[PDB]
RNA sequence: GUGGGAGAGGGUGGUGGAAUUCCCGGAGUAGCGGUGAAAUGCGCAGAUACCGGGAGGAACGCCGAUGGCGAAGGCAGCCACCUGGUCCACCCGUGACGCUGAGGCGCGAAAGCGUGGGGAGCAAACCGGAUUAGAUACCCGGGUAGUCCACGCCCUAAACGAUGCGCGCUAGGUCUCUGGGUCUCCUGGGGGCCGAAGCUAACGCGUUAAGCGCGCCGCCUGGGGAGUACGGCCGCAAGGC
């Protein structure tokens, strides 16, 4: 069991129901590959830098995690399943390195 | 026959030749022009001269359709590139913004031995 | 010149998702900027790097962009 | 990998007296330990050379722990070898 | 042992954007391309230039260094997992357990071979264009193997620091990467540049020795003949020792 953080950018013009069950099927996900949830940032919507998936924007979930070592690239597999979620980024967690500190 | 009035100037400029292409503001060309639309063959295509009047013959080209405000996407580099941009803000054409669009990879695909 | 680094406070190097500072490390282009501009240290400029791209891939930062005037 | 208590498990199991991290019979212990999981990820990744590198080393550092032992203390070592499953 | 650290070190899987090519669609005419100049070529079955969409392969711009890692070959998008080496601090444990290493065994750029995939760009061979006394060559248009992946062979090289490994000893100065510290600086480990003593035929080397020493391994003995012949071993072959 490790600390990551998974980075979920999905499809902005979603209405609520739709939304809360992808987000609802992820939280299945998470629970179904044994990874623990120790916080979450919800962003939502904001400014893609170049389009994604012919959307200028996206929208935005992080979830700090601590899950099996073994089953995180699996974890990626299932989530990107989903044609509502344009971009999956899971990270192993760091400590905050500072600058002009 | 369309009366367009405002829209894009492409400049495509090679060390071979210049191109220029008058366009809607949504991408769609109206007219276009070169060193070889105008009189010129071989080399002298490439000449900043060539590219001056290839400028001047598609604003030319462009007043027919009732163009007025432009704006200029370069691409490439090549002479006459910054006299082909010259003569068309002096062209009669009001232009806008111009803008450096030249493609360059993040090292795809293997040059011709002349470019390595 | 005055170097990005002197403009700005006590800031993590490692936050991929905070492009209100990354921008400031990005050219009139889309490109990462030297440390004569950044004025990072060795260390600090090969963290960043790490940090934009990720943002990059997460589409908050831009890979490229265009050059006006000219 | 190999984690602290993983280690520190073996540690205890092979050290001589209390507070042993040295003895030859540890050092051995866990160089075996190392060895046997860098066989498991060679099993896979066969093409991974640069790792068998690190094998032929620790293999070695085994060989002459173990020649030292033997030739210092014989029980020492038969019974090492009886306990790790080597030779 | 404990506690810290940097890293294109390796293997597997996944993913991102720019660009090239091709396919689809719109819009749009008379050329484009290319050179010293040209021509072959491509374009009215609508090209080039411009916009939108799609497919596919290969390689990762900026960061990037005069940088880092590796035993060498060599290693650069991002992520995760599996894994090797190494540096520092504490002075904690073992108690000479060390160094080197004929043979052996393993790794070994590129090209090359076998079987099967893949194939965008480049491109030996080849097919053409022009230059020029001429052409098989330098320039131009095409183009197959190959380049890519899997597995199995091949074992070469300016495989270069043209400098075997290890340990101790012998002024400094300066730039730098990476640790620790009471952080003007000091101390440890890398990478460079000048230079003490000294060495060197000279050029140069000089705490990253080509100095002063010790241990062990490899190698040399005028040029050609010749890395040829014969023989043996290895290899499917090419061919290697
Ligand atoms: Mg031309
Ligand atoms: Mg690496
Ligand atoms: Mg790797
Ligand atoms: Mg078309
Ligand atoms: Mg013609
Ligand atoms: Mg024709
Ligand atoms: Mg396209
Ligand atoms: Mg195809
Ligand atoms: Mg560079
Ligand atoms: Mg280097
Ligand atoms: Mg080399
Ligand atoms: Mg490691
Ligand atoms: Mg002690
Ligand atoms: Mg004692
Ligand atoms: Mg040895
Ligand atoms: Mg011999
Ligand atoms: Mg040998
Ligand atoms: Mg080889
Ligand atoms: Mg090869
Ligand atoms: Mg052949
Ligand atoms: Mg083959
Ligand atoms: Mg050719
Ligand atoms: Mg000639
Ligand atoms: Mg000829
Ligand atoms: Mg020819
Ligand atoms: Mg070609
Ligand atoms: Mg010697
Ligand atoms: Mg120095
Ligand atoms: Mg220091
Ligand atoms: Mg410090
Ligand atoms: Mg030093
Ligand atoms: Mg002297
Ligand atoms: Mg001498
Ligand atoms: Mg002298
Ligand atoms: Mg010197
Ligand atoms: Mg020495
Ligand atoms: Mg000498
Ligand atoms: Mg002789
Ligand atoms: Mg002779
Ligand atoms: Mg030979
Ligand atoms: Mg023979
Ligand atoms: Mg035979
Ligand atoms: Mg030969």
């Amino acid at each position: 069991m490790r600390r990551y953080e998974v980075n979920i950018v999905l499809n902005p013009n979603l209405d609520q129901s739709q939304l809360a069950l992808e987000k609802e099927i992820i939280q299945r996900a998470l629970e179904n590959y044994g990874a623990r949830v120790e916080k979450v940032e919800e962003l939502g919507l904001r400014r893609l830098a170049y389009p994604i998936a012919k959307d200028p924007q996206g929208y935005f979930l992080w979830y700090q995690v601590e899950m099996p070592e073994d089953r995180v690239n699996d974890l990626a597999r299932e989530l990107r399943i989903r044609d509502n979620v344009r971009r999956v980024m899971v990270v192993k967690s760091q400590e905050p390195f500072l600058a002009n500190a | 026959k369309r009366q367009v009035a405002s829209g894009r100037a492409y400049i495509h400029a090679s060390y071979n030749n210049t191109i220029v292409t008058i366009t809607d503001p949504d991408g769609n060309p109206i007219t276009w022009s070169s060193g070889g639309v105008i009189g010129y063959k071989g080399s002298r295509k490439g000449t900043p001269y060539a590219a001056q009047l290839a400028a001047l013959d598609a604003a030319k080209k462009a007043m027919a359709y009732g163009m007025q405000s432009v704006d200029v996407i370069v691409r490439g580099t090549g002479a006459g590139r910054e006299q082909a941009i010259r003569a068309l803000q002096a062209s009669g054409l009001q232009v806008k913004s111009i803008v450096d669009d030249t493609p360059v990879p993040h090292n795809g695909c293997r040059p011709k031995k002349k470019f390595r | 010149k005055a170097k990005v680094k002197a403009t700005l406070g006590e800031f993590d190097l490692r936050d991929y998702r905070n492009v209100e500072v990354l921008k400031r490390f990005l050219s009139e282009t889309g490109k990462i900027l030297p440390r004569r501009r950044t004025g990072l240290s060795a260390k600090e400029q090969r963290i960043l790097a790490k940090t934009i791209k990720r943002a990059r891939i997460l589409g908050l930062l831009p890979f490229t962009e265009k050059l006006v005037r000219k | 990998p190999i984690t602290k208590e993983e280690k520190q498990k073996v540690i205890q199991e092979f050290a001589r007296f209390p507070g042993d991290t040295g003895s030859t019979e540890v050092q051995v212990a866990l160089l075996t330990l190392r060895i046997n999981r860098l066989s498991e990820h060679l099993k896979v990744h066969k093409k991974d050379h640069h790792s068998h590198r690190g094998l032929l080393m620790m293999v070695g550092q085994r060989r002459r722990l173990l020649r030292y032992l033997q030739r210092e203390d014989p029980e020492r070592y038969r019974a090492l070898i009886e306990k790790l499953g080597i030779r």
